[PDB]
């Protein structure tokens, strides 16, 4: 196993991350906005 | 700029298949992971699958094992394959690069599945 | 195009990506904040 | 200082981020299951 | 599959040690970034301690310098050095690494600490 | 520990130019990314620039083109040239990597732009 294969499976993991963390941000903006509607309608 | 040309999509029945497509300028789709996202009418964007740098897919519950994300190099391109469409897959398609999604989006391809 | 090539874009793409997802948190906890305090005043 | 040093240090420093960031997550999407609960209680 | 095989809890006076290990198979523990989480009755999972792939460690504030996180590459094997332990530290403890807490989650070891 | 000290800014009339300095040790500029902040009074902190290790570079919408973020690796120093400042821009400005923002901050250096 050398440097560079260590460096590629971290990189991996890192993008698989990275669409996880946006993933779990769209819901929570997705259940804030609808708190915010709710406080803000007539 | 970056570039993204989207096709592919249509009318397609239900249990049918397509295959999208995304023709990538001005970034490397081998240098950068890729995303396929989908947005219904008066719906949030939905992240629908992702490949990475290196080739490592996930996928969207929705797409439960349906869809195949892959690209070709030399094209410079990305692909959607989608097997076993329903109706609740209606949409339109979007690809994007994750640093581009609060800066730009094409067009998108229209899916619509009917029964 | 080398492979050192692809590993330095994957790590540009990363901390891009990573700036961004920070900003978006850094609004929604303003937003969270802000609901917090609605809820919480006399 | 090597291109690979290079290359170490930025992905050591984006897994630390990434950690920091789901840490940031989780007390949020706490919060806001919180207000949840605020708004939908009987 | 992912399989995370957690041990070496149990119960420990207020003011002892423990040390746990996560056995790791189907990825590399010198490759991904490794977690420890724990979680008490009826509280949300809190992050406890992370280590690098390229070795760096990173802590919550509740450990507060008590807790060592380390691996053993031969082993494939995370462990977690708990000391001067506190009653408030029961809980059951995790390992896992980040891309799968969204996936699948191995079925913890105890800690109860008494006084 | 990670020193981050801050200079360059002052007293500048709007439409003029300033230039922020971080002087910065502990970690190593052409390693890591760095990031410029800023805080307006009773305000929350904003980010404002950012370069990655390879160089790239992204700005907030406030900059709109007249902030330039760059560094001098012998120096180890990150600087933000900001042209066409306006009154809106008065804040103390605060430089950062991102794995620390949680845990230390320097003195800032104050910018008040008048009219």
């Amino acid at each position: 196993l050398s440097l560079l294969d260590k460096i590629i499976g971290a990189v991996d993991q890192i993008q698989l991350t990275q669409a996880q963390l946006e993933e779990r941000q769209a819901e929570m903006e997705g259940a804030v906005q609808s708190i915010q509607g709710e406080l803000s309608k007539l | 700029q970056v570039q993204l040309q989207e096709s592919g999509g249509g009318l397609v029945q239900a249990g049918g298949s397509l295959r999208l497509s995304c023709a990538v300028s001005g970034i490397r789709v081998n240098v950068n992971a890729m995303y396929w996202y989908r947005q219904a009418p008066g719906k949030q964007r939905e992240l629908v699958a992702i490949i990475t740098t290196f080739g490592s897919t996930n996928y969207a519950d929705s797409a439960k094992g349906r869809f195949t994300i892959s690209r070709d190099n030399t094209k410079n391109t990305v692909y959607l394959q989608m097997d076993n469409l329903k109706p609740e897959d209606t949409a339109v398609y979007y690809c994007n690069a994750p640093q581009f999604t609060d800066r730009y989006w094409g067009q998108g391809t229209q899916v619509t599945v009917s029964s």
